[PDB]
């Protein structure tokens, strides 16, 4: 009963801690696409 | 919620983790009359006292007495009684329940088995996924350290 | 083999159809008299639903049948239900100390939710 | 007594789950903690 449980609750957190990091991982991939623009604009200088 | 038995493998962290859950603790603070007597028996804890001829061991002490002994016979004659029809068989009647017994307890010994089976069967599937999200959530922390280090060599 | 009500071993045991369970015919029949359902599963169940389907080796020693098995019959009963009355009033004292920890962490656990979360965004706004 | 005792072992156990997930956090926020110390200085 305790194994019958705990992987009832296990299941459901699942997804709830990989989206948490998934859109902790979609904000980081903005900040990658913003900041290499910049060094884009500097031979764009010369 | 979410927390990985399988894939992290300190009782320090424990007790570290335990004072922080009591300081949030230390903050949040049908039957008869037969059913009374067996509760008072019971909480007393003292047996009851119990008066038999053959304890006093008193012959002929007056009329009362003589009455008393005549008990002794007529049980004594059925004592004989049932120790004849127990002496008849005396073998046959025991080992039947020997057998009977033999037959009840490896049920159980069936049930120890059919848990423990379903047991493993449960502890072997979250396993699985237990590596899973330990996987992805490897890939996330890769994925993390790489953009904290590319935008300061990006500024 | 066993009774699903008392734990006996029934001498006389009766199915009822509606949830297979073996037990004692006077206990099935005494439930089935007081509250109208089958007790296990909690379905509707009759006296005239129900189907009817042991060696005791007394002891050489058997005064004895009057005196010493009599008393302790009542004696083990007695003692083991008081004890079973403890264990009941302990246990929700039990489950009053699992709940409360359970909400204790909870709280944590929002309040960690909210601290890790902003350090992280707080790394991210640094390089900017 | 078995209808608390699913009650009683279901909620240490998820208890001792739920204390793990402090111990991750709270280990995350000082990693969080340190290096944020570290950047803002230099």
């Amino acid at each position: 009963s305790t194994l019958c449980h705990h992987s009832l609750p296990a299941l459901i957190e699942g997804q709830r801690k990989y989206y948490a990091d998934y859109y902790a991982y979609r904000q980081e991939i903005r900040s990658l696409e913003g900041r290499r623009k910049r060094l884009q604009a500097m031979l764009n200088s010369s | 919620m979410d927390g990985l038995s399988f894939v992290d493998k300190p009782d320090g962290y424990k007790n570290e983790i335990d004072q922080l859950v009591k300081k949030e603790f230390a903050n949040i603070k049908a039957d008869n009359s037969v059913s009374t007597l067996t509760n008072a028996l019971y909480t007393e804890y003292l047996k009851q006292r119990n008066n038999k001829k053959r304890r006093t061991p008193d012959f002929n002490d007056d009329d009362d007495t003589l009455f008393l002994e005549e008990y002794r016979r007529k049980y004594p004659r059925i004592d004989t009684s049932r120790y004849i029809p127990n002496e008849s068989s005396e073998v046959s009647l025991l080992g039947i329940v020997d057998s009977y017994l033999k037959h009840q307890e490896i049920v159980l010994d069936t049930l120890l088995p059919q848990t423990v089976s379903n047991q493993w069967r449960i502890n072997n599937d979250y396993i699985r996924q237990t590596c899973t999200i330990v996987e992805e959530m490897n890939i996330q922390q890769r994925k993390q350290i790489n953009d904290l280090e590319i935008y300061r060599k990006r500024l | 083999m066993l009774c699903a009500i008392s734990g006996k071993v029934p001498r006389r045991p009766v199915l009822s159809p509606k949830s297979r369970t073996i037990f004692e015919k006077s206990l099935l029949e005494q439930y089935v008299k007081d509250t109208g359902n089958d007790p296990i599963t909690n379905e509707p169940l009759s006296i005239e639903e129900i189907v009817e389907i042991a060696q005791q080796a007394s002891l050489t020693e058997s005064i004895p049948n009057l005196l010493t098995s009599l008393q302790n019959e009542w004696d083990a009963i007695m003692l083991e239900n008081f004890k079973l009355r403890s264990t009941l009033d302990s246990l929700t004292k039990k489950l009053s100390t699992v709940m409360y920890e359970r909400d204790a962490a909870k709280l944590v656990a929002a309040q960690l939710l909210m601290e890790k979360n902003e350090d992280s965004k707080d790394l991210p706004k640094s390089s900017q | 007594l078995d209808s608390l005792t699913k009650k009683l072992s279901t909620v240490m156990y998820e208890r001792d789950a739920a204390k793990l997930v402090a111990a991750q956090l709270l280990m995350e926020k000082n990693e969080d903690s340190k290096d944020l110390p570290k950047s803002s200085q230099q």
